[PDB]
Protein backbone atom coordinates (compact mmCIF):
# COMPACT_ATOMS: atom_id res chain seq x y z
CA UNK A 1 0.00 0.00 0.00
CA UNK A 2 0.58 3.72 0.15
CA UNK A 3 1.25 4.15 3.52
CA UNK A 4 4.57 0.96 3.71
CA UNK A 5 5.85 2.22 0.07
CA UNK A 6 7.81 5.11 1.98
CA UNK A 7 9.61 2.58 4.01
CA UNK A 8 10.45 0.38 0.99
CA UNK A 9 11.28 3.58 -0.74
CA UNK A 10 14.21 5.20 1.86
CA UNK A 11 15.56 1.71 1.78
CA UNK A 12 16.28 1.99 -2.18
CA UNK A 13 17.85 5.66 -1.59
CA UNK A 14 20.14 3.73 0.91
CA UNK A 15 21.57 0.90 -0.89
CA UNK A 16 24.05 1.05 -3.26
CA UNK A 17 23.92 -1.41 -6.12
CA UNK A 18 27.27 -1.47 -8.00
CA UNK A 19 28.93 -2.19 -4.24
CA UNK A 20 26.38 -4.32 -3.14
CA UNK A 21 26.41 -2.42 0.13
CA UNK A 22 23.64 -1.21 2.24
CA UNK A 23 24.43 1.75 4.18
CA UNK A 24 22.52 2.07 7.17
CA UNK A 25 23.66 4.71 9.49
CA UNK A 26 22.02 7.76 10.29
CA UNK A 27 18.15 6.12 9.91
CA UNK A 28 16.57 9.71 11.08
CA UNK A 29 18.29 11.61 8.94
CA UNK A 30 16.63 10.82 6.04
CA UNK A 31 15.45 14.03 4.43
CA UNK A 32 12.31 12.26 2.56
CA UNK A 33 11.26 11.38 5.86
CA UNK A 34 10.79 14.42 7.73
CA UNK A 35 8.28 15.92 5.40
CA UNK A 36 5.88 13.42 7.73
CA UNK A 37 7.87 14.67 11.31
CA UNK A 38 10.07 12.11 12.02
CA UNK A 39 11.19 5.88 18.42
CA UNK A 40 12.86 2.90 18.91
CA UNK A 41 11.05 -0.19 17.10
CA UNK A 42 11.17 0.19 13.57
CA UNK A 43 14.83 -1.47 13.59
CA UNK A 44 12.94 -5.09 13.01
CA UNK A 45 10.48 -3.76 10.06
CA UNK A 46 13.27 -2.73 7.39
CA UNK A 47 14.57 -6.59 7.99
CA UNK A 48 11.25 -8.15 7.13
CA UNK A 49 11.19 -5.51 3.95
CA UNK A 50 14.70 -6.70 3.30
CA UNK A 51 13.71 -9.90 2.19
CA UNK A 52 10.55 -9.28 0.38
CA UNK A 53 11.98 -7.07 -1.96
CA UNK A 54 13.46 -9.72 -4.01
CA UNK A 55 14.88 -7.52 -6.63
CA UNK A 56 18.16 -6.27 -4.65
CA UNK A 57 20.69 -8.55 -2.89
CA UNK A 58 22.88 -7.41 0.01
CA UNK A 59 26.10 -8.84 1.14
CA UNK A 60 27.70 -5.88 2.82
CA UNK A 61 25.80 -3.77 5.39
CA UNK A 62 26.97 -0.65 7.27
CA UNK A 63 25.33 -0.30 10.52
CA UNK A 64 27.99 2.50 12.23
CA UNK A 65 26.74 6.23 13.75
CA UNK A 66 23.51 4.29 14.53
CA UNK A 67 23.26 5.00 18.70
CA UNK A 68 23.20 2.06 19.78
CA UNK A 69 24.20 0.32 23.18
CA UNK A 70 22.46 -2.76 22.98
CA UNK A 71 22.18 -5.48 20.65
CA UNK A 72 18.91 -6.79 20.82
CA UNK A 73 17.38 -4.65 18.76
CA UNK A 74 19.08 -5.83 15.43
CA UNK A 75 18.67 -9.34 16.59
CA UNK A 76 16.78 -10.29 13.85
CA UNK A 77 19.58 -9.93 11.49
CA UNK A 78 20.68 -13.58 11.30
CA UNK A 79 17.27 -14.24 10.67
CA UNK A 80 17.25 -12.06 7.44
CA UNK A 81 20.74 -12.56 5.60
CA UNK A 82 22.58 -15.89 6.84
CA UNK A 83 24.86 -14.73 3.92
CA UNK A 84 26.15 -11.61 5.22
CA UNK A 85 29.40 -10.69 4.70
CA UNK A 86 30.78 -7.23 5.78
CA UNK A 87 29.45 -6.03 9.03
CA UNK A 88 30.67 -2.27 10.38
CA UNK A 89 29.14 -1.54 13.45
CA UNK A 90 32.31 0.44 14.74
CA UNK A 91 32.11 3.93 16.87
CA UNK A 92 28.85 2.51 19.59
CA UNK A 93 29.12 1.97 23.27
CA UNK A 94 28.55 -1.66 23.88
CA UNK A 95 30.24 -2.96 26.84
CA UNK A 96 28.99 -6.55 28.08
CA UNK A 97 28.81 -9.68 25.90
CA UNK A 98 25.19 -11.45 27.15
CA UNK A 99 23.48 -9.33 24.21
CA UNK A 100 26.02 -9.98 21.60
CA UNK A 101 25.85 -13.97 22.74
CA UNK A 102 22.69 -14.09 20.46
CA UNK A 103 24.58 -14.94 17.23
CA UNK A 104 26.65 -17.97 18.62
CA UNK A 105 27.69 -19.77 15.39
CA UNK A 106 25.89 -17.31 13.04
CA UNK A 107 26.84 -15.02 10.54
CA UNK A 108 29.17 -18.06 9.06
CA UNK A 109 29.54 -16.48 6.45
CA UNK A 110 30.85 -13.49 7.54
CA UNK A 111 34.24 -12.97 6.88
CA UNK A 112 35.37 -9.26 7.54
CA UNK A 113 34.46 -7.13 10.47
CA UNK A 114 34.89 -3.27 11.57
CA UNK A 115 34.40 -2.29 15.37
CA UNK A 116 37.27 0.20 15.66
CA UNK A 117 36.79 2.84 18.72
CA UNK A 118 34.38 0.24 21.04
CA UNK A 119 34.95 -0.35 24.00
CA UNK A 120 35.04 -4.20 23.70
CA UNK A 121 38.84 -3.36 22.09
CA UNK A 122 40.55 -2.47 24.67
CA UNK A 123 39.71 -5.68 26.42
CA UNK A 124 42.44 -8.84 26.55
CA UNK A 125 40.12 -11.78 25.94
CA UNK A 126 38.99 -9.53 22.97
CA UNK A 127 40.19 -11.74 20.82
CA UNK A 128 38.82 -15.34 21.77
CA UNK A 129 35.05 -14.77 21.86
CA UNK A 130 34.87 -14.08 18.11
CA UNK A 131 37.53 -17.04 17.41
CA UNK A 132 34.61 -19.83 18.12
CA UNK A 133 31.48 -16.79 17.37
CA UNK A 134 31.77 -16.33 13.66
CA UNK A 135 34.77 -19.16 12.75
CA UNK A 136 35.10 -18.45 9.22
CA UNK A 137 36.19 -14.83 10.53
CA UNK A 138 39.21 -13.77 8.54
CA UNK A 139 39.74 -9.73 8.70
CA UNK A 140 38.63 -8.35 12.46
CA UNK A 141 39.84 -4.45 13.10
CA UNK A 142 41.64 -4.18 9.51
CA UNK A 143 44.64 -6.91 10.50
CA UNK A 144 44.58 -10.38 9.71
CA UNK A 145 43.76 -13.13 12.48
CA UNK A 146 43.27 -16.00 10.81
CA UNK A 147 45.61 -17.23 7.30
CA UNK A 148 42.40 -16.64 4.85
CA UNK A 149 43.02 -20.35 2.81
CA UNK A 150 44.61 -22.25 5.57
CA UNK A 151 41.24 -21.42 6.56
CA UNK A 152 39.40 -22.52 3.07
CA UNK A 153 41.37 -25.61 3.17
CA UNK A 154 39.85 -27.02 5.97
CA UNK A 155 36.21 -25.94 5.39
CA UNK A 156 36.08 -27.23 2.01
CA UNK A 157 37.27 -31.14 0.75
CA UNK A 158 39.78 -30.42 -2.91
CA UNK A 159 37.52 -30.98 -5.77
CA UNK A 160 34.04 -31.05 -6.72
CA UNK A 161 30.51 -33.42 -6.70
CA UNK A 162 30.12 -34.89 -9.67
CA UNK A 163 26.70 -36.25 -11.11
CA UNK A 164 27.87 -38.53 -13.61
CA UNK A 165 30.70 -40.75 -13.94
CA UNK A 166 31.65 -44.16 -16.16
CA UNK A 167 35.17 -45.39 -17.61
CA UNK A 168 34.58 -44.69 -21.23
CA UNK A 169 31.61 -43.25 -23.67
CA UNK A 170 30.58 -46.48 -25.09
CA UNK A 171 30.14 -47.85 -21.56
CA UNK A 172 28.48 -45.12 -19.98
CA UNK A 173 26.12 -44.08 -22.32
CA UNK A 174 24.99 -48.32 -23.40
CA UNK A 175 23.96 -47.95 -19.12
CA UNK A 176 21.64 -45.12 -19.76
CA UNK A 177 20.50 -46.99 -22.16
CA UNK A 178 19.94 -49.75 -20.58
CA UNK A 179 18.27 -47.56 -17.66
CA UNK A 180 15.89 -45.81 -19.91
CA UNK A 181 14.60 -49.35 -21.33
CA UNK A 182 14.92 -50.56 -17.91
CA UNK A 183 12.77 -47.95 -16.13
CA UNK A 184 9.63 -47.04 -18.33
CA UNK A 185 9.26 -51.04 -18.68
CA UNK A 186 9.25 -51.05 -14.75
CA UNK A 187 6.32 -47.89 -14.98
CA UNK A 188 4.21 -50.33 -17.47
CA UNK A 189 3.81 -53.24 -17.34
CA UNK A 190 5.70 -55.94 -14.79
CA UNK A 191 5.61 -58.98 -16.56
CA UNK A 192 7.92 -58.27 -19.54
CA UNK A 193 11.22 -57.95 -17.03
CA UNK A 194 11.27 -61.87 -17.03
CA UNK A 195 13.69 -61.97 -19.38
CA UNK A 196 15.99 -60.15 -18.32
CA UNK A 197 16.85 -62.53 -15.27
CA UNK A 198 18.00 -65.84 -14.91
CA UNK A 199 17.28 -68.77 -12.44
CA UNK A 200 19.83 -67.62 -10.93
CA UNK A 201 18.98 -64.20 -10.40
CA UNK A 202 18.30 -63.11 -6.46
CA UNK A 203 16.37 -59.44 -5.87
CA UNK A 204 16.07 -58.02 -2.35
CA UNK A 205 14.57 -54.69 -0.86
CA UNK A 206 16.40 -52.76 2.00
CA UNK A 207 14.32 -50.27 3.27
CA UNK A 208 16.40 -46.89 5.63
CA UNK A 209 14.21 -45.67 8.06
CA UNK A 210 16.25 -42.37 9.18
CA UNK A 211 14.67 -38.96 9.39
CA UNK A 212 16.38 -36.54 7.61
CA UNK A 213 17.73 -33.49 9.08
CA UNK A 214 15.27 -30.52 9.06
CA UNK A 215 17.83 -28.32 7.67
CA UNK A 216 17.67 -30.14 4.21
CA UNK A 217 15.67 -28.19 1.61
CA UNK A 218 12.00 -29.97 0.90
CA UNK A 219 12.85 -32.87 3.40
CA UNK A 220 10.21 -35.30 4.22
CA UNK A 221 9.21 -35.01 7.51
CA UNK A 222 6.65 -37.64 7.55
CA UNK A 223 7.78 -40.72 5.41
CA UNK A 224 5.26 -43.74 5.37
CA UNK A 225 7.10 -47.34 4.31
CA UNK A 226 3.83 -49.25 5.22
CA UNK A 227 4.08 -51.85 2.14
CA UNK A 228 7.99 -52.05 2.05
CA UNK A 229 8.20 -53.29 6.20
CA UNK A 230 6.67 -56.96 5.40
CA UNK A 231 9.21 -57.47 2.25
CA UNK A 232 12.57 -55.17 3.58
CA UNK A 233 15.47 -56.77 4.05
CA UNK A 234 18.24 -54.82 6.36
CA UNK A 235 20.69 -56.90 8.22
CA UNK A 236 21.35 -54.48 10.90
CA UNK A 237 17.67 -53.31 11.89
CA UNK A 238 16.21 -56.84 11.97
CA UNK A 239 17.96 -59.78 14.22
CA UNK A 240 15.48 -62.37 13.37
CA UNK A 241 17.58 -64.40 11.00
CA UNK A 242 14.86 -66.98 10.24
CA UNK A 243 13.10 -64.14 8.63
CA UNK A 244 15.75 -62.90 6.62
CA UNK A 245 16.02 -66.52 5.24
CA UNK A 246 12.49 -65.71 3.51
CA UNK A 247 13.37 -62.12 2.70
CA UNK A 248 15.57 -63.53 -0.08
CA UNK A 249 13.96 -64.22 -3.33
CA UNK A 250 15.40 -66.79 -6.30
CA UNK A 251 13.99 -67.73 -9.49
CA UNK A 252 11.61 -66.58 -11.78
CA UNK A 253 8.39 -66.61 -10.05
CA UNK A 254 9.88 -65.49 -6.58
CA UNK A 255 11.42 -62.30 -8.28
CA UNK A 256 7.50 -61.00 -9.69
CA UNK A 257 6.07 -62.73 -6.36
CA UNK A 258 8.02 -59.19 -4.93
CA UNK A 259 7.14 -57.25 -8.00
CA UNK A 260 3.51 -56.74 -7.26
CA UNK A 261 3.58 -56.30 -3.89
CA UNK A 262 5.74 -53.06 -4.01
CA UNK A 263 3.50 -50.42 -5.72
CA UNK A 264 3.00 -48.55 -9.15
CA UNK A 265 6.01 -45.99 -9.20
CA UNK A 266 6.77 -43.13 -12.26
CA UNK A 267 9.35 -41.54 -12.50
CA UNK A 268 9.97 -38.12 -14.44
CA UNK A 269 13.40 -39.56 -15.76
CA UNK A 270 13.86 -37.97 -19.33
CA UNK A 271 12.04 -35.24 -18.25
CA UNK A 272 13.45 -34.16 -15.09
CA UNK A 273 16.85 -35.15 -15.71
CA UNK A 274 19.10 -33.33 -13.27
CA UNK A 275 18.10 -35.41 -10.70
CA UNK A 276 19.37 -39.23 -10.74
CA UNK A 277 23.01 -39.10 -10.39
CA UNK A 278 24.26 -42.39 -11.70
CA UNK A 279 27.82 -44.06 -11.94
CA UNK A 280 28.98 -47.07 -13.84
CA UNK A 281 32.11 -49.49 -13.40
CA UNK A 282 32.80 -52.27 -14.65
CA UNK A 283 33.02 -56.24 -13.28
CA UNK A 284 36.33 -57.33 -14.35
CA UNK A 285 36.04 -61.32 -13.07
CA UNK A 286 33.13 -62.14 -14.60
CA UNK A 287 33.56 -59.32 -17.60
CA UNK A 288 30.46 -57.26 -15.66
CA UNK A 289 29.27 -54.17 -15.15
CA UNK A 290 27.79 -52.50 -12.10
CA UNK A 291 25.23 -49.50 -12.11
CA UNK A 292 25.29 -47.65 -9.30
CA UNK A 293 21.83 -45.14 -9.50
CA UNK A 294 20.21 -42.51 -6.92
CA UNK A 295 17.57 -40.63 -7.15
CA UNK A 296 13.52 -40.42 -6.69
CA UNK A 297 10.00 -42.07 -7.68
CA UNK A 298 6.25 -40.83 -7.52
CA UNK A 299 4.00 -43.91 -5.92
CA UNK A 300 0.49 -43.54 -8.27
CA UNK A 301 -0.30 -46.22 -7.69
CA UNK A 302 -1.43 -48.92 -4.95
CA UNK A 303 -0.19 -52.84 -5.03
CA UNK A 304 -2.64 -55.37 -6.58
CA UNK A 305 -2.17 -58.15 -3.89
CA UNK A 306 -1.94 -56.33 -0.63
CA UNK A 307 -0.16 -60.20 0.92
CA UNK A 308 -2.02 -59.29 3.72
CA UNK A 309 -5.62 -60.24 3.00
CA UNK A 310 -5.10 -63.49 1.77
CA UNK A 311 -3.57 -64.49 5.05
CA UNK A 312 -2.92 -61.42 7.22
CA UNK A 313 -6.07 -61.11 9.74
CA UNK A 314 -7.24 -64.05 8.92
CA UNK A 315 -9.52 -64.16 12.20
CA UNK A 316 -12.17 -61.72 11.24
CA UNK A 317 -14.01 -58.86 13.23
CA UNK A 318 -10.34 -58.10 15.25
CA UNK A 319 -8.63 -56.00 13.28
CA UNK A 320 -4.80 -56.17 12.15
CA UNK A 321 -2.26 -54.51 14.90
CA UNK A 322 -0.63 -51.34 15.87
CA UNK A 323 -4.04 -49.51 15.00
CA UNK A 324 -2.63 -48.20 11.45
CA UNK A 325 -4.99 -44.58 12.55
CA UNK A 326 -1.72 -42.35 11.86
CA UNK A 327 0.60 -44.89 14.16
CA UNK A 328 3.65 -46.10 13.29
CA UNK A 329 6.51 -44.55 11.15
CA UNK A 330 2.89 -43.15 10.47
CA UNK A 331 0.77 -45.03 8.18
CA UNK A 332 1.17 -46.50 4.35
CA UNK A 333 -0.05 -43.53 2.06
CA UNK A 334 1.07 -43.40 -1.30
CA UNK A 335 3.67 -40.54 -1.45
CA UNK A 336 6.89 -39.57 -3.27
CA UNK A 337 10.38 -41.72 -2.16
CA UNK A 338 13.97 -41.38 -2.99
CA UNK A 339 15.70 -44.97 -3.67
CA UNK A 340 19.55 -45.68 -4.60
CA UNK A 341 19.73 -48.89 -7.02
CA UNK A 342 22.65 -50.79 -7.59
CA UNK A 343 23.38 -53.44 -11.02
CA UNK A 344 25.08 -56.28 -11.39
CA UNK A 345 24.60 -57.46 -15.59
CA UNK A 346 26.67 -59.84 -17.40
CA UNK A 347 26.74 -59.41 -21.03
CA UNK A 348 25.90 -61.65 -23.83
CA UNK A 349 25.62 -62.84 -27.33
CA UNK A 350 21.64 -62.46 -27.31
CA UNK A 351 20.98 -60.34 -24.56
CA UNK A 352 21.92 -59.22 -21.12
CA UNK A 353 20.61 -60.88 -18.26
CA UNK A 354 20.68 -59.79 -14.58
CA UNK A 355 22.80 -61.07 -12.18
CA UNK A 356 21.80 -59.19 -8.73
CA UNK A 357 19.21 -56.71 -7.61
CA UNK A 358 19.34 -54.66 -5.04
CA UNK A 359 17.14 -51.84 -4.17
CA UNK A 360 17.06 -49.89 -1.09
CA UNK A 361 14.23 -47.12 -0.26
CA UNK A 362 14.44 -43.78 2.25
CA UNK A 363 12.71 -40.73 2.71
CA UNK A 364 12.85 -38.08 -0.26
CA UNK A 365 15.20 -35.28 0.30
CA UNK A 366 17.10 -33.26 -2.42
CA UNK A 367 20.01 -34.31 -4.06
CA UNK A 368 24.05 -32.75 -2.82
CA UNK A 369 25.03 -32.86 -6.87
CA UNK A 370 22.49 -29.64 -7.16
CA UNK A 371 23.94 -26.16 -7.61
CA UNK B 1 24.39 -72.81 -5.42
CA UNK B 2 22.38 -69.73 -4.08
CA UNK B 3 24.30 -70.02 -0.76
CA UNK B 4 22.40 -68.28 1.96
CA UNK B 5 22.68 -69.13 5.19
CA UNK B 6 22.39 -67.01 8.57
CA UNK B 7 25.82 -67.60 9.86
CA UNK B 8 27.22 -65.84 6.90
CA UNK B 9 25.21 -63.06 7.23
CA UNK B 10 26.41 -61.94 10.68
CA UNK B 11 30.16 -61.70 9.34
CA UNK B 12 28.80 -58.72 7.14
CA UNK B 13 27.65 -57.08 9.63
CA UNK B 14 30.02 -57.35 11.73
CA UNK B 15 32.93 -56.82 8.96
CA UNK B 16 30.98 -52.91 7.42
CA UNK B 17 31.07 -52.26 10.77
CA UNK B 18 35.21 -53.07 11.27
CA UNK B 19 35.69 -51.17 8.27
CA UNK B 20 34.23 -47.63 9.39
CA UNK B 21 36.28 -48.24 12.63
CA UNK B 22 39.70 -47.87 10.22
CA UNK B 23 38.42 -44.33 8.47
CA UNK B 24 37.43 -43.01 11.80
CA UNK B 25 40.74 -43.00 13.29
CA UNK B 26 42.79 -39.83 13.53
CA UNK B 27 45.86 -41.76 14.29
CA UNK B 28 48.78 -41.66 11.52
CA UNK B 29 51.14 -44.36 12.31
CA UNK B 30 48.55 -46.91 12.57
CA UNK B 31 47.23 -46.18 9.14
CA UNK B 32 49.55 -48.85 7.28
CA UNK B 33 47.45 -51.53 8.51
CA UNK B 34 44.49 -50.23 6.77
CA UNK B 35 46.61 -50.72 3.95
CA UNK B 36 46.68 -54.69 3.92
CA UNK B 37 42.78 -54.87 3.69
CA UNK B 38 42.99 -53.26 0.26
CA UNK B 39 44.10 -55.10 -2.72
CA UNK B 40 47.74 -53.91 -4.06
CA UNK B 41 47.79 -55.13 -7.41
CA UNK B 42 44.42 -53.85 -8.74
CA UNK B 43 41.70 -52.11 -6.92
CA UNK B 44 39.30 -49.55 -8.00
CA UNK B 45 38.35 -46.65 -5.66
CA UNK B 46 35.36 -43.96 -6.16
CA UNK B 47 35.17 -41.22 -3.49
CA UNK B 48 31.96 -38.75 -4.50
CA UNK B 49 32.17 -39.46 -8.28
CA UNK B 50 36.26 -38.84 -8.71
CA UNK B 51 38.46 -42.12 -9.74
CA UNK B 52 41.75 -42.48 -7.54
CA UNK B 53 43.72 -45.13 -9.24
CA UNK B 54 45.76 -46.60 -6.12
CA UNK B 55 44.43 -47.16 -2.84
CA UNK B 56 47.45 -46.19 -1.20
CA UNK B 57 47.19 -42.80 -2.31
CA UNK B 58 43.61 -42.12 -0.98
CA UNK B 59 44.43 -43.09 2.40
CA UNK B 60 47.16 -40.32 2.82
CA UNK B 61 44.15 -37.98 1.24
CA UNK B 62 42.02 -39.22 4.07
CA UNK B 63 44.64 -37.92 6.86
CA UNK B 64 46.32 -35.02 5.49
CA UNK B 65 43.54 -32.56 4.10
CA UNK B 66 40.58 -34.37 5.53
CA UNK B 67 38.75 -33.36 9.09
CA UNK B 68 38.29 -35.69 11.71
CA UNK B 69 34.57 -37.82 10.76
CA UNK B 70 32.19 -39.82 12.99
CA UNK B 71 30.16 -42.56 10.62
CA UNK B 72 26.80 -44.09 12.11
CA UNK B 73 25.42 -47.40 9.95
CA UNK B 74 21.84 -47.54 9.40
CA UNK B 75 21.45 -50.51 6.79
CA UNK B 76 23.46 -53.09 5.21
CA UNK B 77 22.45 -55.50 3.14
CA UNK B 78 24.88 -57.73 0.21
CA UNK B 79 24.27 -60.42 -2.36
CA UNK B 80 26.54 -63.28 -2.75
CA UNK B 81 27.29 -64.05 -6.83
CA UNK B 82 27.12 -67.76 -7.48
CA UNK B 83 30.41 -68.61 -9.85
CA UNK B 84 32.04 -65.56 -8.84
CA UNK B 85 33.31 -66.09 -5.35
CA UNK B 86 32.45 -62.77 -4.69
CA UNK B 87 29.73 -60.78 -2.79
CA UNK B 88 28.16 -56.93 -3.33
CA UNK B 89 27.14 -55.43 -0.52
CA UNK B 90 25.25 -52.29 0.03
CA UNK B 91 25.56 -49.63 2.52
CA UNK B 92 24.08 -46.63 4.02
CA UNK B 93 25.17 -44.44 7.04
CA UNK B 94 25.45 -41.05 8.25
CA UNK B 95 28.44 -38.49 8.49
CA UNK B 96 29.79 -36.08 10.98
CA UNK B 97 32.90 -33.39 10.54
CA UNK B 98 34.65 -31.83 13.04
CA UNK B 99 33.84 -28.14 12.45
CA UNK B 100 36.01 -27.04 15.20
CA UNK B 101 39.06 -25.82 12.89
CA UNK B 102 41.68 -27.47 13.24
CA UNK B 103 42.79 -30.81 11.11
CA UNK B 104 43.85 -34.24 12.50
CA UNK B 105 47.08 -33.06 13.17
CA UNK B 106 45.84 -30.58 15.32
CA UNK B 107 47.11 -27.09 13.74
CA UNK B 108 44.76 -24.21 14.06
CA UNK B 109 43.92 -21.34 11.31
CA UNK B 110 45.88 -19.07 13.21
CA UNK B 111 49.37 -17.51 12.58
CA UNK B 112 51.97 -18.12 15.59
CA UNK B 113 53.36 -14.47 16.46
CA UNK B 114 54.46 -15.00 19.20
CA UNK B 115 44.50 -28.76 30.61
CA UNK B 116 44.70 -31.29 27.80
CA UNK B 117 43.26 -31.12 24.11
CA UNK B 118 40.12 -29.71 23.15
CA UNK B 119 37.26 -32.00 22.93
CA UNK B 120 36.14 -32.22 18.70
CA UNK B 121 32.99 -29.77 18.47
CA UNK B 122 30.73 -31.75 15.66
CA UNK B 123 28.33 -30.90 13.43
CA UNK B 124 25.24 -31.28 11.00
CA UNK B 125 25.21 -35.34 9.78
CA UNK B 126 24.96 -35.74 6.36
CA UNK B 127 24.04 -38.56 4.15
CA UNK B 128 26.18 -41.80 2.55
CA UNK B 129 25.30 -44.68 0.47
CA UNK B 130 28.25 -46.90 0.15
CA UNK B 131 28.77 -49.73 -2.25
CA UNK B 132 31.96 -52.12 -1.94
CA UNK B 133 32.84 -55.32 -3.17
CA UNK B 134 34.28 -58.09 -1.73
CA UNK B 135 35.46 -61.90 -1.99
CA UNK B 136 34.38 -64.63 0.01
CA UNK B 137 37.51 -65.25 1.73
CA UNK B 138 36.24 -62.97 4.97
CA UNK B 139 34.27 -65.98 5.86
CA UNK B 140 37.04 -67.62 6.50
CA UNK B 141 38.48 -65.18 9.18
CA UNK B 142 41.46 -63.06 6.85
CA UNK B 143 41.93 -59.88 5.77
CA UNK B 144 44.69 -59.39 3.17
CA UNK B 145 43.86 -57.89 0.44
CA UNK B 146 40.05 -58.39 0.16
CA UNK B 147 38.62 -55.43 -0.73
CA UNK B 148 38.21 -54.77 -4.64
CA UNK B 149 35.10 -52.04 -4.79
CA UNK B 150 34.58 -49.23 -3.06
CA UNK B 151 32.01 -46.73 -4.21
CA UNK B 152 31.81 -44.11 -0.86
CA UNK B 153 29.03 -41.60 -2.77
CA UNK B 154 27.12 -38.97 -0.88
CA UNK B 155 23.23 -38.27 -1.56
CA UNK B 156 22.36 -35.66 0.51
CA UNK B 157 23.52 -32.75 2.50
CA UNK B 158 22.35 -29.89 5.00
CA UNK B 159 22.86 -26.43 4.34
CA UNK B 160 24.34 -25.45 7.81
CA UNK B 161 27.15 -27.45 7.34
CA UNK B 162 30.24 -25.28 7.11
CA UNK B 163 32.07 -27.99 4.98
CA UNK B 164 31.29 -26.70 1.15
CA UNK B 165 30.07 -29.79 -1.13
Amino acid sequence: SDTISFLRGVLLKRYDPQTKLLNLGALHSDPELIQKGVQSKMFPAMMKLASTEKSLIVESVNLADNQLKDISAISTLAQTFPNLKNLCLANNQIFRFRSLEVWKNKFKDLRELLMTNNPITTDKLYRTEMLRLFPKLVVLDNVIVRDEQKLQTVYSLPMKIQQFFFENDALGQSSTDFATNFLNLWDNNREQLLNLYSPQSQFSVSVDSTIPPSTVTDSDQTPAFGYYMSSSRNISKVSSEKSIQQRLSIGQESINSIFKTLPKTKHHLQEQPNEYSMETISYPQINGFVITLHGFFEETGKPELESNKKTGKNNYQKNRRYNHGYNSTSNNKLSKKSFDRTWVIVPMNNSVIIASDLLTVRAYSTGAWKT
Amino acid sequence: MVMNDANQAQITATFTKKILAHLDDPDSNKLAQFVQLFNPNNCRIIFNATPFAQATVFLQMWQNQVVQTQHALTGVDYHAIPGSGTLICNVNCKVRFDESGRDKMGQDATVPIQMNKPRPLWGPYFGISLQLIIDDRIFRNDFNGVISGFNYNMVYKPEDSLLKI
